[PDB]
């Protein structure tokens, strides 16, 4: 019945504010025994419940980032937003904005319905396209390809123009300590094959409009 | 299920400069409380009670188109209870009802007053209205006017009954969950007796 | 509120309305009283009669109706219904064809330090004696006698808020103008 | 309040019966709740107040316990049932997740197959250079990998990535990404990246001479 | 419905419809107030007061009137006598009778979450000064002003009732239009306080030209 929806900006500079909106649709935000709620997960680490605001305008906030925490309510727009001061680069997280329904008479308080998330990163780094080296060979022969050193995530490997997807395999992307993006790109291959056949993967990176077509041979 | 039908004892008035009708009515209302079951023979061939009304579960009827705030019923009488789970009630009531007079032809005027009756505590989902059902030679139709008994009924000094029907209306629009989708109206259509008004104003003041 | 529940539950489960609420009996019951008139309904002179709609503001301490805010979450002040608590029975001693006392029983305020206001309703409707000499041009005193009907001065007193009634929150009439007011 | 989730990491099979428990250290009225991740998804809520199941959940999973000690039980596994699993406390404020226990396709123990790759002369055109060590198709997922210059082992300049099990094997592939300058590239002649890992009889090294 | 019997039992256990309800101690109350029009009854001059039949809309939150409906099979919502529960003490200010109160206590909507939603009738006969000026020509402005009787800003604070407009609610088929006057505005607003015993309002205006036809006949 009732849908939130997360926005704001993507990408903030580190010591900056970094601001987020949740939209309530098919409820009040002052209506109902609910806790409008701010939680973020870093990837690849536990979930954290930043905060909430009840429907009163009262909040509460984690001990930790008590002091960096804002959340207020909009009831014009059925809004509620999070402001988080002084961001550094360990803010970087999937942000999700939650509604927590309480009930006393079961006597059970339980977070429903989710929102779909925003990731939010802090880095004053700006958008640089990747280097494509070869990762030459030397039954089974590995090659691959090697996307050094870009910004912003996502970028996309393919293999002979998409026809090759068989043993091919796309790590996910390290941040190095520079704020900039590496990945690498394999496929394991008859050695017999090296001779014969052509490999190519295919590098696509939308912010710099970058597209990479290198062949790798021994 | 609540079946509502309407007696009108007597038209007392309808004052035209507060445009209120003035009438007395006995609200008969019957509906079914299967917790209320009993088999006779257990209980020494009892097949009625006579219980007060605030001892049993109502279906609380209101007059919604007043005007003095007079919604209820006047004298709670006791409710009659069937062996077999029908609660029947009979309830009098003087009400003070919104008219809207039409001044158009006056004194040789006919007005069109209703009696909107209406549950705001109970919507239509948690009660269905409908009019009372008769039976004759073991046919049943629905009662669909003002019952008037035709000996114990005083003709009002100025205003004769022409059409009293009764009406369930339902309202497509407004949601169920809504006190406006369900009513039961009874109307009166009542034209004006001129005498009065012609011996006493139009004679005289034609001439 | 479940603080103010537990505190509204202990409040009244000893209490007694019928006493007067003080620690000693040979202590006297100190209210204080101030009247605001809202409007000046009617002057009917015929009947002798003035309707007034009026706020009778009462405060006084109850002894037993205190507690402290620390146990009870901080709570330092709550609304409770007048008619479960002793109240003065003020009445209007010069009623006319009104009511005598207060019928409105509207919620008072109850301080942690046991005070209470109280500030009720009320449609007064007054005996004043109506000079028609110089009608249209006349000019009229009328007055409202309050007291306690059944409570002398030596088990409750009572004492103006105020030198005058309060005029703040009151209505222009388009038929009078009052050139002064006191309360004695 | 602090939340410990045992175990950190379980592996099942389809069919078989998954147990997490979710000790507490305090007590708690039930006020728990059990949510499922998938990769790149928002957590999913299944249960709630430890033992109400959420709409819409397959009935096969439940929650139980009580005061201090919760578990989540999810018999006759399904392919849909290989996700991250929290769980979160509601009895007071902040609220605490659980650190998330991942279950994940149970498979025969399959060793790796190592390579090695030197840098690119296009890389070195650019003054850097980065050595790549591939393990491919092996589980469990516990794997060692250390790179050794000239026989002398390295600490605080390589990087890994993993991929998840793969949609046909559920194998896990790692990389290894050793960078250096092209001036610290020069001054060292053997480069070997050396692999531990149980389907090994005893370590592997793959190497090159510059 | 021997569930809604279990349900209303446990939710009235310990329940104090006296205590306004407050989630925390120094919590607000939100109660948000609406009028719907069903008959202008009158503008009496020579009293000058105006007699209006109404339908309040009052709604609120009641932490302590929330349930789970899969514990209570899946009721969601409940029908309840309005003596049974808090209510907000919202009466018409500026009566001209000493009334203040509503006709018919009725029942009040109560939803699994704590919503509570009152829609009682009344009877309203409210003061209104009459510009006498251009009478029988005339227009007048006569205000409905309703707010809390005792309790202050602090306990219980008022908004206008829109889901919506800032109006007086009139069905247009059901309306009992005045043979006398024409509704020209039907506005409705939130006084705050000018700026601890402070009050705020929310006043209905009726704006209503009469209809001079009689005058100039007779
Ligand atoms: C000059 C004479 C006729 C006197 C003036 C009579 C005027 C006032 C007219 C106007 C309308 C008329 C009435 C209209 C209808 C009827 C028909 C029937 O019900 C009997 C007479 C009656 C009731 C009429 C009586 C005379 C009447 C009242
Ligand atoms: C009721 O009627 C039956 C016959 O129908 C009779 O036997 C019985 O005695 C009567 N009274 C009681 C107490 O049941």
């Amino acid at each position: 019945q009732v849908q939130l929806q997360e926005s704001g900006p993507r990408l903030v500079k580190p010591s900056q504010t970094l601001s987020l909106t949740c939209t309530v649709s098919g409820g009040s935000v002052t209506r109902g025994n609910y806790y409008w709620t701010w939680i973020r997960q870093p990837a690849g680490k536990e979930l954290e419940w930043i905060g909430h605001i009840y429907i009163s305008g009262r909040t509460n906030f984690n001990p930790s980032l008590k002091s960096r925490v804002s959340i207020s309510v909009d009831t014009s727009k059925n809004q509620f937003s999070l402001k988080l001061t002084s961001v550094t680069v360990a803010d970087t997280a999937v942000y999700y904005c939650a509604r927590e329904r309480e009930v006393i008479v079961d006597r059970r308080r339980w977070l429903d319905p989710w929102g779909q998330g925003i990731l939010v990163t802090v880095s004053s780094a700006s958008t640089k396209g990747p280097s494509v080296f070869p990762l030459a060979p030397s039954g089974t022969a590995a090659l691959g390809c090697l996307v050094k050193d870009y910004f912003p995530e996502p970028v996309t490997v393919s293999w002979n123009s998409g026809a090759l997807t068989s043993g091919v395999h796309t790590f996910p992307a390290v941040l190095q300590s520079s704020g900039l993006y590496s990945l690498s790109s394999v496929v394991t291959v008859p050695s017999s094959s090296l001779g014969t056949q052509t490999y190519i993967c295919n590098v696509n990176h939308k912010p710099s409009n970058t597209k990479v077509d290198k062949k790798v041979e021994p | 299920d609540v079946a509502l039908a309407l007696t009108l004892s007597n038209l007392i008035s309808l004052k035209e400069v507060e445009e209120t009708l003035t009438t007395n009515v006995w609200i008969e209302h019957g509906w079914t409380d299967n917790r209320l079951k009993w088999n006779a023979e257990e209980f020494g061939n009892i097949s009625v009670l006579r219980l007060p009304p605030d001892m049993v579960w109502l279906p609380e009827i209101v007059l919604e188109n007043n005007n003095d705030g007079s919604f209820q019923i006047s004298y709670s009488c006791n409710v009659l209870v069937y062996h077999y789970g029908f609660v029947y009630w009979l309830p009098p009531a003087i009400f003070r009802s919104s008219c809207p007079i039409s001044v158009t032809y006056f004194p040789f005027d006919w007005q069109n007053c209703s009696l909107k009756f209406s549950s705001l505590k109970y919507t239509a989902k948690e009660i269905t209205l409908s009019l009372k059902q008769d039976a004759k030679e073991n046919r049943t139709y629905p009662v669909e006017w003002i019952i008037i008994d035709p000996e114990g009924f005083t003709e009002n000094g100025e205003w004769e009954i022409v059409h009293r029907p009764a009406r369930v209306n339902v309202d497509p629009r407004a949601p169920l969950d809504s006190p406006s989708r369900q009513d039961i109206t009874f109307y009166l259509i009542i034209r004006r007796k001129p005498l009065f008004y012609i011996i006493n104003i139009l004679v005289p003041c034609v001439l | 509120s479940e603080h103010e529940t537990r505190l509204v539950a202990k409040l009244f489960k000893d209490y007694s309305s019928v006493v007067r609420p003080v620690e000693d009996h040979r202590q006297v019951v100190e209210v204080t009283v101030g009247l605001q008139l809202i409007q000046l309904i009617n002057v009917d002179e015929v009947n002798q009669i003035v309707t007034t709609n009026v706020r009778l503001k009462q405060q006084w301490v109850d002894y037993n109706l205190k507690w402290n805010p620390d146990d009870y979450g901080g709570v330092k002040k709550i609304h409770i219904p007048s008619e479960k608590i002793w109240r003065p029975d003020l009445v209007l001693y010069n009623n006319a064809d009104g009511d005598f006392a207060i019928v409105k029983f509207t919620k008072v305020l109850l301080q942690y330090t046991g005070h209470i206001t109280w500030t009720p309703p009320a449609i007064f409707k007054s005996y004043c004696e109506i000079i028609v000499t110089h009608f249209p041009f006349d000019e009229q005193n009328c007055s409202m006698k309050l007291g306690t009907w059944t409570y002398d001065g030596s088990v409750v007193a009572i004492n103006p808020e105020s030198d005058q009634p309060d005029l703040s929150n009151f209505m222009e009439s388009g038929e009078w103008v009052i050139k002064e007011s006191r309360g004695w | 309040i602090v939340m410990t989730q045992s175990p950190s990491s379980l592996s099942a099979s389809i069919g078989d019966r998954v147990t997490i428990t979710c000790r507490a250290s305090h007590n708690i009225s039930r006020y728990l709740s059990w949510f499922q991740q998938r990769p790149g998804k928002a957590p999913k809520l299944l249960i709630y107040a430890a033992s109400s199941l959420q709409s819409g959940v397959p009935s096969r999973f439940s929650g139980s316990g009580s005061g201090t000690d919760y578990t989540l039980t999810i018999s006759n596994l399904h392919p849909e049932d290989f996700a991250t699993y929290f769980c979160q406390q509601s009895y007071s404020t902040p609220l605490i997740f659980g650190q998330g226990t991942k279950v994940e396709i149970k498979r025969t123990v399959a060793a790796p197959s190592v390579f090695i790759f030197p840098p690119s002369d296009e890389q070195l055109k650019s003054g850097t250079a980065s050595v790549v060590c591939l393990l491919n198709n092996f589980y469990p997922r516990e794997a060692k990998v250390q790179w050794k210059v000239d026989n002398a082992l390295q600490s605080g300049n390589s990087q890994e990535s993993v991929t998840e099990q793969d949609s046909k094997d559920s194998t896990y592939s790692l990389s290894s990404t050793l960078t250096l300058s092209k001036a610290d590239y020069e001054k060292h002649k053997v480069y070997a990246c050396e692999v531990t890992h149980q389907g090994l009889s005893s370590p592997v090294t793959k190497s090159f001479n510059r | 419905s021997e569930a809604e019997g279990r349900l209303r039992e446990k939710l009235f256990s310990g329940y104090d419809s006296s205590v306004r309800p407050a989630r925390e101690v120094g919590d607000r109350v939100r109660v948000s107030v609406g009028l719907i029009l069903a008959q202008l009854i009158s503008l009496n001059e020579k009293d000058e007061e105006m007699s209006t039949k109404v339908y309040l809309d009052l709604e609120w939150t009641d932490y302590r009137l929330s349930w789970d409906p899969a514990e209570h099979d899946g009721i969601d919502s409940l029908r309840i006598t309005a003596e049974s529960v808090w209510l907000p003490d919202v009466v018409l200010l500026n009566n001209n009778d000493g009334n203040f109160d509503v006709a018919l206590d009725i029942s009040v909507v109560v939803s699994s979450d704590g919503s509570v939603r009152w829609q009682p009738p009344g009877i309203y006969r409210s003061s209104c000064s009459i510009q006498v000026t251009y009478f029988p020509f005339d227009w007048q402005n006569c205000t409905m002003v309703f707010s809390s009787y005792s309790y202050d800003s602090s306990e219980v604070s008022l908004q206008t009732g829109l889901g919506g407009h800032q109006e007086i609610h009139i069905h247009e088929g059901t309306f009992i239009e005045n043979g006398q006057w024409e509704i020209i505005h039907k506005p409705s607003r939130l006084i705050q306080p000018p700026g601890e015993g402070q009050r705020q309002e929310v006043i209905f205006y009726l704006i209503i030209r009469r209809k001079p036809l009689f005058y100039l006949v007779n």
